[PDB]
């Protein structure tokens, strides 16, 4: 904590912390479909299903997990299934990305002719 | 560590040399309660052959265990000892007069025999160098193929005793590759002397010892019956054992099928272990309980084993997660009780280790815990093409800018200088 703190990046370490526990709540996606809050409070280390639900509200606003909370029971459903890539935004998506693209080759393109007028090694 | 279902007494009777030393060495020492009956035929049999080191091992782990025996609730033979070390001497210089006479004769034969029964003693009084360098210094007086094959076999001998596997399948391809491929044909009409038997089944110990079951067992599965006595290597009992659980753990269905059920060669050798037998058809038929059952009322037993139980724990875990993925296989939404009582274990315990196979190994699928239920998971295709290949264009323009900063960097000269 000591040396954490002498480099003035104490606080990233804590945001590790907390991406750590993200992460553990990320890996139970894998395996799991319909889980008790119990379970992910006993599994990702946070004692008690209320800290659990907390973590889970949070990583869906903030667009981390794709997953839905079911209080009567005490579940939590994991989705997992965001797109099915028929959207037009995929195509605005994609019609942006070609144009970094084709940005990126006319640099590219710029940076050729302009090494094809200098002289010859 | 105990099972009273060992019979040391059949178990002595099939092994012989310092292969039923070791074994028996190996059971005192793994294994207490039968502790005293490995340590007493152990000492009937070191007291044969002519051996001091042994006795007096043998003789000490005696006296603590005779100590421990009048705790719960043979006496030191010097002048035995002082004699076998004089008959080994006048023995060994017997020898090496007859070796001297018959290399002062110069005559291949007779030197190379001389170095084979020099070997032999050797073997017999416990020196694990010397009966080495014997066949080592035999080798330079061979002209036929059939000398080398019997000196590569007795090489093969020392170097199991000795550990050296490596060796050990070098001398093997050696002496396969030796007599013109196995005599080509197979010296017309099959031959009595099954030698090719033997190769396999000391590369397949030495495959094993190398903890490459696969191949172990592709070796072991080929060597023919008919070979019968070996106890310089391994029972035909053992054979069946060894070969069963290895093909059992790293063979599918497919290769158990065509290599292992309808192979003629090796059912003599299930017929000899009905329990192997019965774990392996259990296996196929996809009757895990029973199979399960079995399996682990014989780890006990063949955790007393000298080569086998340092590979039990690997086998067992790779034949339970095979079973899993086996049972799994045809199901698209699978009941976890069932599961768990098809593979003697609680449905928390099942969770636990279905979640691990799912992290790393071939079970695609997801669990319900809420209901306890095992779905299996369908990759949608065109999803993960257009977010794979999404994301390699993002990492392709994240290098292009990387680059481009690396071309004016390298373009203007911009370096930490050193002062």
């Amino acid at each position: 904590s000591e040396t954490f703190t002498r480099d003035n990046n104490m606080g990233l370490v804590k945001q590790c912390l907390s991406s750590l526990y993200k992460k553990n709540i990320q890996r139970l996606t894998k395996t799991f479909l319909t889980l008790s809050l119990q379970d992910m409070a006993s599994r990702v280390q946070l004692s008690g299903p209320q800290e659990a639900e907390k973590y889970v509200l949070h990583m869906i606003e903030d667009g981390e997990i794709f997953a839905s909370i079911n209080q009567k029971d005490g579940m939590v459903s994991f989705h997992d299934n965001p797109e099915k890539y028929n959207n037009p935004a995929m195509l605005h998506n994609i019609d942006q990305e070609m144009l970094k693209c084709i940005e990126l080759d006319e640099r590219l393109k710029a940076m050729d002719q302009e090494i094809t007028v200098n002289p010859q090694f | 560590v105990e099972n009273p279902s060992l019979d040391l007494e059949q178990y002595a009777a099939s092994y012989s040399g310092l292969m039923r030393i070791e074994r028996l060495q190996f059971i005192a020492d793994h294994c207490p309660t039968l502790r005293v009956e490995a340590l007493k035929m152990a000492l009937s049999f070191v007291q044969r052959t002519f051996n001091v080191d042994m006795y007096e091992e043998i003789h000490r782990k005696l006296s603590e265990a005779t100590r421990e025996l009048q705790n719960a609730p043979p006496a030191l033979d010097t002048a035995w000892v002082e004699a076998t070390r004089k008959k080994a001497l006048l023995k060994l210089e017997k020898l090496d007069t007859d070796l001297k006479n018959y290399k002062g004769n110069s005559i291949k034969e007779s030197i190379r025999r001389g170095h084979d029964d020099l070997g032999d003693h050797y073997l017999d009084c416990g020196d694990l160098s010397n009966a080495l360098k014997c066949y080592s210094r035999a080798r330079d007086y061979c002209t036929s193929a059939k000398h080398v094959i019997n000196m590569c076999l007795n090489v093969i001998k020392v170097s199991v005793y000795l550990q050296n596997w490596s060796h050990v399948l070098s001398y093997v391809s050696k002496a396969e590759s030796t007599p013109e491929i196995a005599e080509q044909r197979g010296e017309r009409d099959s031959q009595t002397q099954a030698i090719l038997t033997k190769l396999k089944c000391a590369a397949g110990l030495a495959e094993l010892a190398a903890r490459k079951y696969k191949q172990a067992a592709k070796c072991l599965l080929l060597a023919s019956f008919d070979h019968c006595d070996f106890p310089e290597l391994l029972s035909p009992s053992n054979v069946a054992i060894y070969g069963g659980l290895c093909a059992l753990a790293t063979f599918d269905r497919q290769e158990l099928q065509r290599n292992v059920i309808s192979s003629s060669s090796f059912k003599l050798f299930l017929e000899l272990e009905p329990q192997v037998r019965d774990i392996i058809f259990k296996f196929y038929e996809s009757k895990y309980a029973s199979c399960l059952k079995m399996l682990d009322e014989m780890k006990d037993n063949l955790l007393l084993d000298m080569y086998l139980a340092p590979h039990v724990r690997t086998l067992y875990t790779q034949i339970r997660n095979r079973a899993l993925i086996q049972y799994f296989s045809p199901y698209v939404s699978a009941d976890m009780h069932r599961m768990a009582a098809a593979f003697n274990t609680t449905v928390a315990a099942l969770e636990d280790e279905l979640t691990q196979l799912i992290l790393e190994g071939l079970i695609s699928a997801r669990v319900d815990s809420h209901s306890k239920i095992l779905y299996a998971r369908d990759v949608d295709q065109r999803s993960t093409t257009f977010e794979k290949s999404l994301l390699m264009g993002k990492e392709f323009q994240r290098r292009a800018k990387a680059m481009m900063l690396r071309a004016a960097v390298l373009r203007n000269q911009i370096h930490v200088k050193s002062p």
